[PDB]
DNA sequence: GCGCGCCGCAGACTGTCT
DNA sequence: AGACAGTCTGCGGCGCGA
């Protein structure tokens, strides 16, 4: 239940120690940890892995933060101070100031309106193939009604531009594989699920949700988009919108699946953490060895010899060569017994300790320890750089 | 009329007789072991004008039902019987698709034969796909070599279509065709596919052979190992096994069978296709003169010892299939499948996680103590014997140092050291490293391993599952002992006190049952251990049946072969292919002559948590047509109340059995199965069977094992206590059920159904063979009834449903159940129609069995579904997160009336 | 000015004409950057990331929200884009109607939420929780790629830049060295990957509490601008955020215990962008980026001859360098085909290092074309040592 | 009621160490 | 150079589908 003591005793949530599942929900908390930070970033790259640079004609687009032009009203229940609540009833001491929401720009709320706005030029890229994808992944504001507030989220969104008679299938295909990469990483996969959903004007879609304790909460949403929002930014002529399905051209049904990355972290960090059946009460955080922030713990030995320090720097800085994040733990002052370090480490979510000790410079043998086993391995020094690369290459795998 | 609740008959007559001495019986006998007290409300009354009778006499109404049609049935068989082949021919050339091979040589090709009557097998390439090849169609004619394009080598990759043999000639007659296996050769006969109905039949060789001489399970496997336990033997000489390679040798005699010894052809590729062609076509073209030979000796014996035409035509309806499948059938094959594969990924995935946590174990023996990781190896081995500056070399020279320090003090040069540190168990259930298959954590860990019930805790008070000294099982149940808790594996060696394993259980997925309750659980971790131990239970279903629901091959029909209704219909695809299945399904698969199959026919009611349970389910029908079928109210149970019937006196209130289950009802009363033995006994659903138990005949003992398998019962428990039902219901005749003249029809020579005739299998004679053995000859009486029954409806819908313009003709029978494809616009009329043949039938078996009338209670149907798709209930889901999304559902309807005043003709 | 309209074409640079001015784009004011550009982007961070956080033991993340919620802003002081609510930016208000307040009372100059412009604030309020997870260990950084909304000079526009900030707390006595490690190290790093180093430099500043500075410039053709500044500022914005109590302040240094100067590195990834485009172009039109900063590493082809089979090894290649982490353009799938010195120099102009030519050859022995964007030469190659030519290359130019 | 998979297990060889 | 580590392989059983 308050497992999030962790988060905070181990840098993953964010420095204030107030925190709720409301504000982590909304995102009004004050930040991540720079584990946190890491852990967004691997969740990033996976998504970009899966989604982007493998499937065909997806290509990367970014979104501005600010909407610069004129616009609606928007979403807000109070509408400005202009209108909806002034100060006293209606005094004016004396124009360019209090223009309202005629002249005022718009943080976005979504990253759907600027890969619609370079839709075209994004098809003018390609060859005009009408199966086609824009995928962003960016901070997207929301104001939360907490009384207002900004609720910052990462948002990884993919358009998938589609012909409509196959939209229906392509929507089914971006349920399942979305939802696949929601299964994979995933210690209990069965907490995420899936529901089917209807617009109010009869679209269909479907939203992707995961079983948090307190109950189930949305993560992500596909929405099927027949012509509204594509035909209505553009409505000067049909000729530019139309793209080559075969051999005809057609203006292309719009699919867009929004999921939230800071909400999908929360999930993973839920879902590794797991008091009963054996007394083996072990606080760790099982994350899955492409989405932990820490791959490595490299440390020194109890033995006093000075010498294994640079035997520490040259590993560091070979794993550090070949993408592998190690915690610099040699650099460590009066550690005090290795049985809490280990729990440390278990906390931080490291799949493997690394012990160099005095008996490493001769026989060139270093202690190894796994984050899901609490075993020792006194491993060459040699062939662990492939052995980790060999680790997390097929753990990515299977 | 009112008494029981009977109706007046418009047909059906010569019932003059009032049933004198025989209604005070049946009054005396429901006061006795029954209330009486029934209230008897009167059934609505039906009028309807039906057609008339043909000898004015049901027997000789259902008579000629089978001769009418199936005359040119009985003509091409004759000609088939009494013409002589040419003797061989040897030539075979490769030609092009059909080649008329007479008496002469010379090839002369002809494009379709044209002959009434052929003899026909198919064995198919198995490694190229489903593909017909090397099919040759005998006849009095020409042998008919079709090549099937094997000589060509180009061809098309997938959706086949215009493929298979062709046999059917265009209009500008019937052409009757025999085979071994005729549904095998009939997936690839060429317009059997086709939308619309077809006029030509098809005869099987093993529906004949299993029609007389056939084998039930024990006599079976008895004469394949030969090829009371002790009897005179006359059932091994007189009867073969149904697969080939011995029906040749028993009737035909001379050789057993020729076969290829090399069995190359199921192993085929697109290499070695010409190699030994030619010896290929002898072995098939032999193995067809075989079926030929064994065919026309069989002929009259089939004829004269089932003498009522209505068995032969119900063969030939009931071998005709038509299961149309949408274009979508092809996304249950994958979206199925592939949930399969993500289930055995998730599960593994929750096995190494108990495997994983089980290490953190051991840190000053954390085990020992543990009840099911505490006999585990758990040992330990090790062993080994032969700028400011830049401030970066220096690391890089130590650690290269270090490298190549390996090379002394190298343990061994291949790394025997296996993850040493890691315990005995664990060192095992890991790939190598070494290898290319390495995986990261416990991986090559199954379900099926011994150490997988010890990883996650089944706690059935310390379940081990180990293999030595278990024979599937062990002492489980309770009491009094090893150490003082109930404690399964603390001293195995001594005494299995307290047995629970002995032998005779199924031991074949028997615990996908006593999962619920039962103890049986997956311990209290939650996360992983109970998240596994229920994803089996989701694919046990998938596990044993992906192969068989796979490779159903399917020819989606062109755009030519939709007929007129298909096209132009307010709700039609063309991208949407309708192509159907043709069922792999024996017309005779036992003793009985009902139709089996593995795949088709099972007993699948679309059940949650499981995987592809929704196989009875698609089966659209094409756009303009409709699937009208009905579940038979209560198919065994009524046939054995009216066989009760006239023989502890009529009027069908015989004993208590013959009372209820047409006037109780299932909400209320007792209708024997659960409503009764919910009372009698504990079971709910294990009721149904406990009661087809003692109603198909099995005895005493099979009831006692099986309500030894669901219940704590000791067995001094299980002789005194609650096996009080077969001593009530059954008292000593070799209460309230009647077994004599089921005893005496099981014991009767010649004459064998009641209600047709048609005679048992020569190995279950009681003249030639001493059946000493019983426990089969009753399951074959209520079954082949039940055959009968199938067999009596199929015959009917001939002239209530010939000479009145409605389509169909696509029997799609089940189990007890009779599906038809016919048209959307006369849809409510066809299943008219249907309830019609169930008036006809049902006052036919009244017929036979004493005196002529017929309840009204049994007279209809309770509901006849008019669905568009194929489902037990028209109301029913699966486990696809909607039925209505995806594919179309309709909803379907009950329709348990009959419909109106509308005329019988179609007169539109 | 010709590199902007080849930028364009080859969507470096989105947006239609607004972009054509050097203004809009040294600014944040551009409407976006292309897809190679968005790539180019996501590279020159992840190489940032690399350098500083990945090489440096002691330089963590962190994590600064693109708004401050401003629940106790100063009045008139740092007023810049304060408004937000995420539904309004009334930017520099010179003129105010005050008929209660700027606009009201509790929604213009109280509780506004201002906008970041710097991300120097969030690693200063991170500052306490990362010196515990430093074990209070005294120079250590806190790094982070961010947007920074900046407003641009009759409306007024955003500015949306993308800007580096590393944060170093030191102690005072090594505090000018620290500074000068940054000031050698920075701007090797900015002459990493130039083709003309020359053109970066680096200029020494005053400031009226900071006392040094150092401020990293670009010479662009029309002149030097700033791509990178450092500043060694004291306590006086840490003492200033943590009124009271020091004791949470003062860190652990060698033998003892002192306040942290702090150490602000910001540089500029959009002006970086544009340095390095404008030093990639120098005869032929060509973008030669750095190995490790190009978007695209390889261009793969179709050919000519049958398209099936072709098509189906083109995916495998593609499938074999995507697997292996090597960015690929699909040059295939594309019927076009015209002819020779059209599809060769436009993938120069896409900055890719090397394009492939798949025809009937690998059909026959698995030979392949390789032309090279650094020289015009071909090369045959088996499919199989693409991928180590590949991955042997990029390294090679990251290992000078 | 059998063949064919899928694990245990007990040789018997295989290979290496000193 | 035999003494002594470990890898296939040929048996028994158990379930279980054609």
């Amino acid at each position: 239940a308050l497992l999030e003591i962790c988060q905070r005793r181990h840098f993953l949530s964010g420095s204030k120690q107030q925190l709720s599942r409301d504000s982590l929900l909304s995102g009004c908390h004050p930040g991540f940890g720079p584990l946190g930070v890491e852990l967004r970033k691997n969740l990033a790259a996976e998504w970009w892995t899966s989604v982007v640079v493998f499937r065909e004609q997806v290509f990367p687009v970014d979104a501005l933060h600010h909407k610069p032009g004129p616009l609606l009203p928007g979403d807000s229940a109070f509408r400005l101070v202009s209108a909806e609540t002034l100060r006293e009833i209606l005094q004016d001491k004396e124009a360019f100031l209090e223009n309202v929401l005629k002249t005022s720009g718009k943080l976005r709320e979504n990253l759907l309106h600027g890969a619609l706005e370079h839709y075209v030029n994004c098809l003018d890229l390609v060859n005009k193939r009408l199966p086609y994808g824009l995928a962003q992944i960016g901070v997207c504001f929301h104001p939360v009604f907490d009384t207002k507030s900004i609720g910052e989220k990462t948002e990884a969104s993919l358009v998938w531009f589609t012909p409509p008679r196959t939209s229906n299938q392509w929507l089914d295909f971006w349920l399942r594989h979305r939802l696949q990469w929601w299964r994979k990483f995933a210690m209990s996969p069965s907490n995420f699920s899936s529901s089917d959903c209807q617009d109010e004007e009869g679209r269909k879609g479907n939203k992707l949700y995961y079983n948090f304790p307190w109950g189930k909460e949305l993560i992500e949403t596909l929405w099927n988009l027949g012509d509204h929002e594509l035909l209505h930014m553009y409505p000067g002529n049909v000729s530019k919108l139309h793209g080559r399905d075969g051999r005809k051209n057609v203006v292309p049904c719009v699919l867009s699946v929004n999921g939230d990355l800071d909400r999908g972290m929360l999930a993973y960090l839920y879902d590794s953490f797991q008091t009963r059946k054996k007394n083996l009460h072990r606080k760790v955080l099982k994350l899955h060895p492409c989405l932990a922030p820490i791959k490595v713990a490299l440390d020194v030995g109890r033995g006093p010899t000075l010498e294994l320090r640079q035997v520490c720097q040259g590993l560091f800085n070979e794993l550090l060569e070949n993408g592998i994040s190690v915690w610099p733990g040699y650099l460590e002052t009066m550690q005090s017994s290795l049985e809490q370090l280990y729990s440390k480490y278990d906390e931080m979510s490291i799949l493997f300790t690394v012990l160099v000790t005095e008996t490493t410079l001769e026989n060139g043998l270093i202690h190894l320890r796994s984050r899901d086993t609490t075993m020792k391995e006194m491993m060459h020094i040699s062939k662990l750089k492939d052995f980790l690369i060999k680790y997390i290459s097929s753990a990515k795998n299977v | 009329m009112l008494s029981r609740g009977l109706h007046e008959q418009i047909f059906g007559q010569g019932g003059e007789m009032p049933g004198e001495a025989a209604v005070r019986r049946s009054v005396e006998h429901l006061q006795k072991h029954g209330l009486w007290g029934q209230p008897a409300v009167p059934l609505p009354d039906v009028e309807l004008r039906l057609p008339p009778l043909y000898g004015d006499n049901l027997d000789q109404h259902f008579r000629l039902l089978a001769q009418k049609q199936s005359l040119p049935y009985l003509e091409a068989a004759n000609l088939l019987l009494q013409a002589q082949l040419p003797p061989k021919p040897p030539a075979w050339a490769w030609a092009e698709g059909w080649t008329r091979y007479g008496p002469e040589g010379e090839a002369v090709p002809v494009a379709i034969p044209e002959e009434r009557a052929l003899v026909f097998d198919v064995e198919v390439c198995l490694a190229e796909g489903t593909c017909p090849t090397l099919a040759v169609a005998i006849s009095p004619s020409a042998w008919y070599s079709w090549c099937s394009q094997r000589l060509v080598e180009e061809r098309y990759s997938w959706t086949s279509q215009l493929s298979p043999a062709d046999l059917i000639p265009l209009e500008v007659q019937e052409q009757l065709v025999v085979g071994h296996n005729v549904s095998f050769d009939r997936a690839h006969i060429r317009e059997q596919y086709l939308i619309q109905g077809s006029r030509m039949r098809f005869l099987d060789t093993m529906s004949m052979h299993m029609a007389i001489s056939g084998l039930s399970s024990f006599q079976r496997s008895l004469w394949i190992a030969a090829k009371p336990a002790i009897s005179s033997w006359d059932w091994l000489d007189i009867s073969s096994v149904n697969s080939l390679a011995e029906v040749h040798r028993l009737y035909v005699g001379g050789p057993p069978l020729e076969k290829e010894p090399r069995e190359l052809f199921v192993k085929g590729t697109m290499k070695d296709i010409r190699e030994n062609f030619q010896d290929l076509m002898q072995y098939c073209a032999q193995d067809v003169w075989a079926t030929h030979e064994v065919f026309q000796q069989q002929l009259p014996l089939f004829l004269e010892r089932c003498p009522h035409p209505v068995t032969l035509a119900g063969m030939l309806e009931m071998g005709v299939s038509y299961l149309p499948v949408n274009q979508n059938w092809e996304r249950y094959l994958a979206e199925a499948q592939g949930t399969y594969e993500e289930l055995q990924r998730e599960m593994k995935k929750s096995l190494m996680d108990l495997a994983n946590d089980a290490c953190q174990l051991l840190s000053g023996e954390r085990y020992k103590e543990d009840p099911w990781l505490w006999d585990l190896e758990w040992d330990l081995q090790e062993f080994k014997q032969k700028s400011e500056e830049e401030e970066f070399q220096q690391d890089v020279m130590a650690r290269a140092c270090l490298q190549k320090l390996k090379g002394t003090t190298e343990l061994l040069p291949k790394r025997p050291q296996h993850l040493p540190g890691h315990p005995g168990w664990y060192r095992k259930l890991c790939p190598r490293l070494d290898d290319p298959a390495w995986t990261p954590g416990p991986s090559l860990l199954s379900l099926q391993m011994r150490v997988t019930p010890k990883l996650m805790a089944l706690t059935w008070d310390g379940f081990p599952l180990h293999y030595s000294e278990r024979h599937g099982w062990g002492y489980l149940v309770p009491g009094r002992n090893d150490v003082d808790i109930p404690g399964c594996w603390f001293f195995k060696l001594p005494h299995k006190d307290g047995n629970s394993c002995n032998v005779g259980s199924p031991f074949a997925k028997d615990f996908l049952p006593k999962m619920e309750d039962g103890t049986l659980q997956a311990g209290p971790g939650g996360a992983s251990g109970p998240r596994a131990l229920e994803i089996n239970k989701m694919i046990s279903f998938w596990r044993n049946a992906h192969k068989r629901i796979s490779s159903q091959m399917v020819v989606w029909l062109p755009r030519s072969a939709l007929p007129r209704a298909v096209i132009r219909h307010p709700d039609y695809d063309e991208e949407g292919l309708y192509g159907a299945i043709l069922p792999q399904v024996v017309t005779a698969g036992t003793i009985t002559r009902r139709a089996v199959e593995p795949t088709w026919l099972t007993a699948s009611n679309a059940r949650p948590d499981r995987v592809g349970s929704e196989l009875k389910a698609m089966v659209q029908a094409p756009p303009g047509y409709t699937l009208v079928g009905a579940d038979v109210d209560s198919q065994e149970l009524w046939i054995a109340a009216v066989l009760g019937d006239a023989h502890f006196a009529g009027m069908h209130g015989c004993t208590a059995f013959g009372w209820m289950t047409l006037q109780g009802r299932k909400s209320r009363g007792t209708d024997l199965h659960s409503k009764t033995a919910t009372t009698v006994g504990i079971s709910r659903e294990h009721a149904k069977i406990f009661n087809y138990g003692r109603i198909y005949g099995a005895g005493q003992p099979f009831a006692e094992r099986l309500l030894m398998q669901f219940n704590h019962r000791l067995t001094q428990q299980e002789a005194a206590e609650k096996a009080q039902q077969m001593y009530a219901a059954t008292k000593g005749l070799r209460e309230s059920e009647m077994f004599n003249k089921l005893e005496s029809i099981a014991t009767s020579d010649i004459p064998r159904t009641p209600v047709l005739g048609c005679c048992i299998s020569r190995a279950l004679e009681p003249s030639a063979v001493q059946e000493e053995f019983m426990t089969s000859r009753v399951n074959w009486v209520v079954q082949s009834s039940a055959v009968d029954y199938l067999h009596l409806m199929l015959v009917a819908m001939k002239w209530l449903f010939e000479e009145f313009a409605i389509d169909g003709r696509f029997c799609i029978s089940i189990h007890d159940e009779v599906r038809y494809l016919v048209r959307e616009e006369d849809r409510y009329r066809a299943a008219l129609a249907l309830q019609i043949t169930n008036l006809l039938t049902r006052c036919m078996f009244a017929y036979k069995l004493g005196l002529n009338d017929l309840p009204q209670s049994v007279a209809f149907f309770s509901a006849v579904d008019i669905d568009r798709c194929l489902r037990k209930e028209v109301t029913m889901d699966c486990k696809t997160p909607s039925n209505p999304t995806g594919m179309e559902r309709r909803y379907g309807i009950p329709q348990g009336e009959a419909l109106d005043i509308y005329q019988i003709i179609e007169l539109t």
